[PDB]
């Protein structure tokens, strides 16, 4: 958590939002999801949410439905997500590395041991995407006894209890999901929350200053990158000059 | 904070997205509400009785057991509108819905009778009802989609993940993290998050209840053993529930065996998966060594949810239900056995509950026992798929 | 000589070759017998209630007549046991068989719900099954074919005549000439030589005392009409037999009417034949200018007897009973009808009466009339045929 | 019926039987079953039962079941077969003839006026196949007010008081089909019934010397012409020769 901690520091002396691209890991291959993510980097991101492939995305929509479906076909596995997130720490030391994951996959050979093997290979947060505020405990625990931030979404339909509870448990930064905007964003600061990054329908420059504007400290992009590797399958070259493109166009809209 | 444990010992939960959490809960309140309103109830009993056809028969069975010391019962979910015994707990949870003031109903589907079901309570009670259904479902289910689209329900092909029941689930609950407001998901059996193992089980309970009541007045004393198939659980929950602390009588949940538990190919992941978290829930699930959900594999495509209800994985870790599995070729030969022997054509789900009596029989056919089995649908749907079986077999 | 009067009136009697009249004489002498005998009751009530699941719901349906003052209820013969009302009578009639100390059964069938009727409750009662069919109803009805076999009959195909149904029952009649001693003619409609219309109406009669009951106590009152279709004559006779002495309450029997009365594809004998003398009775027939017999058309199947009973014939004659005709497409529009506004999918033969009560409702939407409709069966087994003419029309 | 009461008195003084085929009228086409007719008269039939072809002959084996379908093929109606019988008449002064009828073919127009219509065409007796005695009022009423015999067939399975009510009722001769046969006929001619023809089983020389020696005047071979005419469809000047060495046959069996 503590890369989380350090960034954010570091753009609010300069006045800065942070980007935030998620993309599947191995979409759509081990070898040109390394180059997407290192393209992502270069171009600008402050931040990366990587998603391992899973089975049955409950909370995704069909963008990522669709880049899970792609890793499939080429054979990801979580062990070789893990071993990219390993590659992927080894060749950037400071940028933050946050997974969103189905419980299934942490659950499956042990949480502990899934928190642990995170620690290992450098990754500074986890979003369950199926595990709400409720069901959390097991999850919160050993992300920080491994020094994972626990990352928690604050939705639409936030209520004053759910503030207080994703503002007391969380680390790292809380995802809202877009009470009023300002409202939120204002009471999560009351509260001590993380610092909030506004993740609904993050797509164009404009939307990621109109969340600094709002009080956030930044903006995640949950599907747009993903639809560029989508729209530009046949060509890798393309879709990597499309990716910096884009990003560097993003993270320009979150500066001073 | 609920208004009820969402557990069964460790199993169960709501391991949904923060965003379905109020959904959940609205629901939970409505359903404990719902409850302890005897206008609720007396409208819900109105239904089961006058619409649905409650109370069904307990037919004896004589001419199967013949010769031997067991006495079956078979509870006759099969004569129920619709022809299975899902319409009791849609009918509670489209007045649950109506409770709640919605106006509309999603529903998943993976052989199509839950699909029947909702959009037969919905047409009843005049709510607008959207099937989801994996694209492969849709295929080879063409007869159960007709009917739906003729009770005006809209059928909604899923595509994401494998094209299948459980890809189905996750739609539905994707769609109704937006609409929640306006829309009721209903749940196609006692599985998924609190509140739902509880609202079907207690939408189901008239099965036990009813069971209890028969065979006190035709054989004066509780039955050996209840035997019911297990596809997610709601056929048996609802047979066991009345019967729980009536520590004497038997609770037999039957999981399909598909080709043989050693050849992989199986339905049966409370005795030979493994728990794992999915749809909601913590349970035994069918899945790869690295997490990936697995689908069920059956003959009858009706026992193909490849989880299981957190209640029966409770009730076995406790050691009070016992569950057990039964092969396709095991649940033919019950289904060809009941046809000439009973002039009851059963569900190739129900096929594998009686298949198993059958052996409890057949194993031990001096011991006296009294037995019932949930005769949880009728087979009539099944007829070509056993036609095609036996044709192949050389049965002709 | 005979016991009963074997005529309605002028309608009825026993036309057949001299050496089946013994057969017919035995039978009578066994149901006049059988009908004072309490434990032959007894029997009777056992079965119906605990393996054909009766009494049958009433059910009240409120959306189809929203809006005006038609109140319209449903009697669910189609929750009975084998899909529709059918049941009742082979039930009957196999006790019957037993009492005469007969093993064996013969029973025509066209569409083939009478051969599995027929079928099922001699496996249920160890009688040794033979059904009759004529080779273009085998061809055509696969479906039905299989669950005969399934349930242990012998389907046997009839070359002869015209192939059908008439052929078959000529067949029936041939065979049990001469293996009377030892095997019973199991009828399937309220028609044919006496005592088969009185036999069958009076193992029908439980339809019209349960909806009487069933109208009483949730109105209070006797309905203002009953309504059933007619093919041969059975399930209306069985809603019908206990009302005729309520002479306020209005019997409406409905032949299908077919492509229109008009072009003479039709069933509808009653109204629009001529009597004649076949299948061992005087009734009305379809029949050409010199007397030969002829088919009768409907979409439904179950419609297609080419002749009526002679006790509907005699009703009609003294004005006791009204007979009506319902179209193809009048009776397809009722089938969607119930499907999207009820949920109940209904045979298409029922479809007619319940497509004559909507005209009854529609025509007149402020006339303050209490009805029920017979539901006869359900309609799983018309799907294909519905999604056929749908397609046809266009209306995919 | 005084054709049978001349029939019998003349073969009883020559101490002979009845020889009766029955044909279905108009197969396998209406001149080729005028001729067969006048064939099985020519070589020695002593009367005639003929069938008109109905849609639904109950009391029919499968043999005449398919000839009244090659009736139907020619496209033979009842009035044709009206044309042939008044035609048979007019060639044959003495033989008597009876008609095989099913009950709606008598009823359609009238029963009255049917019976009519067959003494105008020189019918001498009708046997209906599905009316029993039970029912046999108006027809055996109309059949008497047109000089035509009733027939009754006497089955297997009789009593005393259907062999009374068939001895009574009864003109022309009584149908037998086979208490002891030696009985039944003994009863029969007690109770001065018409004079009994066997009509079970008559396919061999060997069955009509039997039915005479049980007491019978003589045999009705119900299905046996039928079966050459099938099995010649194809010759029918064969079929003319085959029924001809048959009915001589059968014939000379009934002889003293
Ligand atoms: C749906 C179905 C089942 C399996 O579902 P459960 O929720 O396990 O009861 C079993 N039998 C029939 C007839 C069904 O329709
Ligand atoms: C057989 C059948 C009929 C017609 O026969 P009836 O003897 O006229 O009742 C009507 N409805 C259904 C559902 C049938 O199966
Ligand atoms: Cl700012
Ligand atoms: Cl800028
Ligand atoms: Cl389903
Ligand atoms: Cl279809
Ligand atoms: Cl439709
Ligand atoms: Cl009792
Ligand atoms: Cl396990
Ligand atoms: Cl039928
Ligand atoms: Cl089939
Ligand atoms: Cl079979
Ligand atoms: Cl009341
Ligand atoms: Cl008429
Ligand atoms: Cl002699
Ligand atoms: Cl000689
Ligand atoms: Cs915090
Ligand atoms: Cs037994
Ligand atoms: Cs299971
Ligand atoms: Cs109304
Ligand atoms: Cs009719
Ligand atoms: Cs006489």
């Amino acid at each position: 958590m503590e890369r989380y901690e350090n960034l954010f520091a570091q753009l609010n002396d300069r006045r800065e939002g942070a980007f935030v691209p998620f993309v599947t890991l191995g979409d759509p291959g081990i070898e040109q999801s390394l180059k997407i993510i290192d393209t992502l980097i270069d171009a600008g991101a402050d931040a990366l949410e990587l998603g391992v492939p899973f089975s049955d995305p409950l909370a995704d929509g069909p963008t990522i439905q669709n880049a899970n479906l792609r890793a499939f076909a080429a054979g990801v596995t979580p062990a070789q997500c893990f071993e990219m997130l390993a590659l992927i720490r080894e060749k950037h030391p400071t940028i933050p590395i946050g997974l969103l994951m189905y419980a299934n996959l942490v659950f499956n050979n042990g949480i502990d041991a899934f928190y642990a093997r995170c620690e290992q290979v450098g990754v500074d947060s986890v979003l369950v995407a199926d595990v709400p505020v409720e069901e959390s405990a097991p999850f919160r625990q050993a992300a920080l006894r491994h020094n994972i931030a626990p990352i928690f979404i604050c939705p639409p339909n936030a209520d004053d209890d759910l503030l207080r509870q994703v503002a007391s448990y969380g680390r790292g930064y809380t995802y809202l999901l877009s009470l009023p905007l300002h409202h939120l964003i204002e009471k999560l600061k009351e509260y001590h929350a993380a610092p909030a990054l506004q993740g609904f329908g993050i797509s164009s420059p404009e939307q990621v200053s109109a969340a600094v504007r709002a009080g956030a400290a930044g903006a995640i992009s949950g599907s747009a990158i993903v639809k560029i590797i989508e729209k530009n399958l046949a060509s890798p070259k393309q879709m990597l000059a499309e990716l910096r493109s884009f990003v560097s166009a993003m993270k320009a809209a979150s500066r001073a | 904070t609920t208004l009820l444990n969402p557990y069964f010992g460790e199993f169960g939960g709501m391991y949904v997205p923060q965003i379905l959490m109020p959904a959940l809960n609205q629901l939970e309140e409505a359903f404990v509400s719902a409850q302890k309103d005897p206008e609720f109830q007396a409208q819900f009993a109105d239904l089961l009785k006058n619409y649905a056809g409650r109370p069904t028969a307990l037919t004896k069975c004589q001419n199967i057991t013949a010769g031997t010391r067991t006495t079956l019962y078979l509870k006759r979910e099969d004569l129920l509108h619709g022809g299975a015994h899902k319409t009791n707990q849609v009918l509670g949870q489209a007045l649950l819905a109506k409770r709640m003031g919605k106006s509309e109903i999603i529903a998943e589907t993976g052989a199509g009778q839950h699909g029947v079901a909702s959009a037969l309570a919905s047409a009843l009670l005049g709510l607008k009802c959207r099937i989801y259904m994996g694209a492969k479902d849709v295929e080879r289910q063409s007869p159960n989609v007709f009917r739906m689209r003729l009770m005006g329900a809209e059928v909604i092909p899923v595509h994401s993940g494998s094209a299948t029941l459980k890809d189905a689930c996750n739609e539905a609950l994707r769609d109704w993290s937006g609409s929640y407001e306006t829309a009721h998901y209903m749940l196609g059996t006692a599985a998924g998050p609190h509140p739902y193992p509880t609202i079907v089980r207690e939408f189901q309970r008239m099965i036990g209840e009813e069971t209890k009541a028969q065979i006190l007045d035709k054989e004066g004393r509780l039955p050996d053993a209840v035997i019911a198939c297990v596809g997610g659980g709601s056929n048996a929950i609802g047979m066991f529930a009345d019967f729980i602390n009536d520590t004497s009588v038997g609770l037999i949940g039957v999981e399909p065996g598909g080709h043989g538990i050693e050849t992989g190919e199986h339905g049966a992941p409370l005795k030979h998966g493994r728990v794992g978290i999915y749809f909601g829930m913590k349970a035994p699930m069918m899945q790869t060594a690295d997490g990936q959900i697995e689908e069920s594999y059956s003959i009858s495509a009706g026992l193909d949810f490849p989880s299981v209800g957190p209640q029966h994985a409770y009730l076995n870790s406790i050691g009070r239900a016992d569950y057990v599995s039964i092969t396709d070729d095991e649940a033919l030969e019950a289904f060809k056995t009941l046809c000439r022997h009973e002039g009851i054509i059963p569900a190739l789900e129900s096929s594998h509950a009686l298949a198993h009596a059958l052996k409890m029989m057949r194993e031990q056919p001096e011991k006296e026992q009294l037995l019932v089995v949930n005769l949880s649908g009728r087979g009539d749907k099944d007829i070509f798929t056993v036609h095609d079986i036996l044709k192949a077999r050389g049965e002709i």
